[PDB]
């Protein structure tokens, strides 16, 4: 997943 | 290291405005402040975290820890790296590796979490942050609840002694004990702080500046790391910490040199402080301690503290309170009032320069109406701030009351001073009616102290009548102040438990809504703090409201009584  | 910027360290004094400059146009200085801080430090490798057996072990692959400063587990001889976990240790003001920097923990990491409590003796945990967000999940719930009383992660056995609910945070008091160890079980303290959006902040830096203040006061008998975490354990955490070793450093060396600590932090951590508006939040939080301090008595020292607060020694100056009084930055015209300053709109205030901020003013399903949202203890409980309806408006006020479905009234005032009307009549002995609806008052209830109106309320859509109880203080002058206090206590006893706890219920109104009003208001926050956390912060109560109405609590005499009868009434 992908914090940003 | 890299190319930055070389900013000065902010010293005290130079700080409210340093601020206010630095936020000049949408605040492009700290934009930029912010904006040269590298995301990551490419030179510390990040080789264990980026390993297969603990791909799964990452909430985001956005963040990782560092090699060098990565939080360890006791090896598990066998399971292929057991010894990672998603955490950096971080340095304080001093205090080296005084706090944990943790990667929310995952289902899939739970125990792993637990194990790391007790492996680095940690008796502090900070979340900041809430499972779910958005329908998307931030957060594992690693804790029994207060209802299934003790879960076992693992080896770890966590049992539940308390839950304390608060309006932003919530406490908890557990105790863990390894069980494949001859250890003994040891006191945790966790706090969860709700009030803070992920990728964003708070409401008010005060929120911050509070659990700070509640962190900084529990026991750490391991003098072990202090676990603060969220969802990536960088942003609202990494932003936590700038506040609290920042504020350490002010109450040291009275200078502060945020950027400096936050690239020591995107240098322990990935991307720490993640937002332009976490990182002026840093500051505000620090403008805001020096400018007001602390002043949150709590219900063990209220009668010896207010005391002291009142002497004001050299009586060629002020008190310590009237010092705090004039603290209190009154918010002038502080926001838009245009509104109710229309033309038509002028003639509908009882007050001129008492009008409700355009940003809070209570809609008339618009229609204008002079009476305003205030916020409650309780967020987002709302309470009506509104003023004696004028016999040109009488009308209005019911619709107001219906629309926003009003179940208690407060009337602080009487009908009139001989001549001068103070509020019109909103009620009559008959059956009453004011467009689409029409009230009926049904019972009156005097007593030496209020008087109880019950009205039930209808409009042609009948079999709906909703009752409504109106209770008016009498004993209360807009020259002196409640002349027996112990009584409008009660009067806020009985008005309390008329209303039915979380569905706006409550509207107080008076000449102006804002005069006496306001103490009440102030009272009813008060006293709900009082009792569910026997802690009071009158400055920041009265802070508030200021900044929702022009009028609240404007004398020292006014304010001053606020501690009067909060502390009368606690021995």
């Amino acid at each position: 997943p992908t914090y940003s | 290291e890299k190319q930055l910027m070389n900013v000065e360290p902010i010293h005290a004094d130079i700080l409210l405005e340093t601020y206010k400059r630095k936020i000049a146009d949408e605040g492009r200085p700290f934009l930029a402040e912010f904006q040269s801080i590298p995301r990551v430090f490419s030179k510390f490798p990040i080789k264990e975290a980026r390993k297969p057996f603990n791909q799964n072990k990452n909430r985001y692959v956005d963040i990782l820890p560092y090699d060098y400063n990565r939080v360890e587990l006791s090896e598990i001889n066998g399971d292929a790296g057991s010894n990672y976990i998603n955490a950096s240790y971080i340095d304080g003001f001093k205090e080296p590796r005084k706090y944990i920097a943790a990667q929310g923990p995952r289902d899939e990491t739970v125990d792993d979490f637990w194990r790391m409590i007790w492996e680095q003796k940690a008796t502090v945990i900070v979340m900041v942050t809430r499972c779910e967000e958005g329908n998307r999940n931030k957060c594992a719930e690693y804790w029994p609840s207060m209802e299934e009383g003790t879960r076992a992660f693992g080896d770890v056995v966590v049992k539940i002694n308390q839950h304390k609910r608060c309006p932003d945070y919530i406490i908890q008091k557990l105790n863990i004990v390894n069980k494949k160890e001859k250890a003994t079980g040891r006191e945790v303290t966790h706090i969860q702080f709700t009030s803070w959006p992920d990728h964003g902040v708070p409401e008010d830096p005060h929120l911050l500046l509070k659990l700070r203040r509640r962190v900084n006061a529990f026991s750490n008998f391991f003098s072990g790391p202090i676990v603060v975490h969220s969802s990536a354990g960088v942003g609202r955490t990494g932003t936590y910490i700038g506040i609290d070793a920042m504020l350490e450093g002010l109450e040291a060396e009275n200078k502060v040199d945020v950027y400096g600590y936050v690239v020591k932090l995107r240098r322990q951590r990935c991307l720490m402080v993640q937002v332009e508006a976490q990182y002026i939040l840093i500051h505000q939080a620090l403008v805001e301690y020096n400018q007001f301090g602390e002043t949150e008595v709590n219900l063990s020292e209220l009668h010896p503290y207010l005391h002291n607060m009142k002497k004001r020694d050299p009586p060629s100056e002020p008190s310590p309170l009237e010092a705090e009084f004039q603290r209190l930055p009154s918010y002038r015209s502080w926001r838009t009032q245009h509104i109710g300053n229309q033309e038509e709109n002028k003639s509908k205030n009882r007050n001129s320069n008492v009008i409700p901020y355009d940003y809070n003013r209570v809609p008339l399903k618009s229609k204008y109406i002079n009476a305003s949202f205030i916020m409650s203890y309780w967020k987002p409980e709302v309470m009506i701030a509104a003023q004696g309806p004028l016999k040109e408006t009488i009308g209005d006020f019911w619709q107001m009351i219906f629309q926003r479905k009003v179940k208690v009234i407060v009337m602080l005032t009487e009908l009139k001073h001989g001549d001068q009307e103070i509020c019109a009549q909103y009620w009559g002995e008959g059956k009453q009616t004011y467009g689409d609806i029409e009230v009926d008052l049904k019972d009156t209830d005097k007593s030496s102290t209020y008087t109880l109106r019950v009205f039930e309320l209808r409009h042609s859509k009948r079999k709906d009548s909703r009752t409504v109880y109106q209770y008016q203080y009498t004993n209360w002058s807009v020259e002196q102040l409640p002349a027996e206090p112990k009584e409008l206590i009660s009067m806020i006893q009985v008005v309390k438990q008329k209303l039915p706890q979380k569905n706006t219920p409550l509207l107080i109104h008076c000449r102006d809504g804002s005069q006496q009003t306001g103490i009440f208001c102030a009272l009813l926050n008060l006293l709900e703090s009082a009792e569910t956390e026997e802690v009071v912060d009158i400055f920041q109560v009265v802070k508030a409201l200021r900044k929702a109405r022009l009028g609240m609590v404007s004398t020292f005499e006014q304010y001053q009584f606020l501690y009067d009868v909060i502390a009368s009434t606690y021995p």
